[PDB]
């Protein structure tokens, strides 16, 4: 709300630190964290497994709303191909 | 009733953005009516039509404010290492120095709305991209966001987050 | 004479300023003044004269002392203020 100009205007090509991808982007840092939490899982107990699903779910969330806040700041009259 | 402020000149960029964190200063000091006069000496409508520099100026404002590396008073010269006085492992320091810079944020973007330049402000060109000045403060206070919580959670389990 | 009491990680130290004088008697000295009703920001002396007195400057060779010094009255005295 206080990053508002008049109502503000989405500039597609915005690269924020946390929307960084690659290998020490959040993408593959949250890859491999899925995999450790999983690997962890079968030898985790019942409680223990219980914190994981509702960690990691919460991670994904934060990551899909991400990708979907790029993809409505995305246009496409002529970026539809990015 | 009205006071302005001035900064060390370095460059015309950079005298006219120490001019305008200076303003900045006068905002601080609880000078809205000095801090508005320097605005309106340094920015005035002459046509308006989107420009880099403004941008430019404001970013480079963000851009020293987040990547500061203390050196002002002796400890933090000391900050920068040879510590007497210098940064030793203490948490609530620290801690206070990321709520002066989260200060120092928050009172600089308040200090644009109520001057007005907010309206003014516009996409910017940075490492190559073109980026949302607002939205680019938004992304250094996250980064200074997420730097208080790392000293948060130290001030919680120390010797863990420590290690 | 207080402060003198205290242990220190002398020659660079490897601990908090603030939580690891909390076991020092300096620091109870401090509670103490607090709860009957003293504040540290007024009654302990600012930096400057910190600095000015020379028992509190003959234990300076620790870098972590007169660090933690510093670091410990700045924070409770603004916790004062």
């Amino acid at each position: 709300s206080l990053y508002k100009n008049e109502s503000g205007i989405q500039e597609p090509e915005h690269v924020p630190w946390t929307a960084s991808s690659g290998t020490a982007g959040i993408r593959s840092v949250v890859t491999r964290q899925h995999g450790i939490i999983l690997k962890v899982y079968p030898q985790a107990d019942s409680g223990l497994r219980t914190i994981l699903i509702e960690q990691l779910a919460a991670l994904l969330n934060y990551l899909l709303d991400d990708y979907v806040t790029q993809l409505k700041s995305i246009d496409k009259l002529a970026n539809e191909e990015r | 009733a009205v006071v302005k402020d001035s900064r060390p000149d370095q460059i015309a960029h950079d005298d006219k953005t120490k001019h305008l964190k200076a303003a900045f200063l006068r905002y601080c000091r609880k000078d809205i009516l000095g801090a508005q006069s320097m605005v309106d000496s340094l920015f005035s409508d002459s046509d308006m039509e989107p420009d880099d520099e403004l941008d430019l100026a404001v970013n480079q404002i963000s851009v020293d404010l987040i990547d500061d590396y203390p050196a002002s008073d002796p400890r933090w010269a000391e900050s920068v290492p040879e510590e007497a006085a210098g940064f030793s492992n203490t948490s609530l320091i620290l801690l206070h120095q990321l709520e002066d810079k989260m200060k120092a944020h928050s009172f600089f973007v308040d200090f644009l709305h109520q001057v007005g330049l907010f309206s003014r402000l516009s996409t910017c060109q940075t490492k190559g991209m073109l980026v949302a000045t607002r939205l680019l403060l938004s992304e250094h206070a996250e980064k200074l966001s997420a730097a208080i919580v790392l000293k948060n959670h130290h001030a919680k389990l120390p010797v863990l987050v420590n290690s | 004479k207080a402060i003198k009491r205290d242990e220190w990680s002398a020659t660079d130290g490897k601990d908090d300023p603030i939580e690891a004088t909390k076991d020092s008697i300096f620091v109870k000295v401090l509670q103490n003044l607090l709860n009957k009703g003293i504040e540290l920001k007024g009654y302990l002396p600012k930096a400057e004269t910190l600095l000015q007195s020379e028992e509190l400057n003959s234990l300076k060779t620790n870098s972590y002392f007169e660090f933690s010094l510093k670091a410990n009255y700045e924070c409770y005295m603004k916790m004062q203020s």
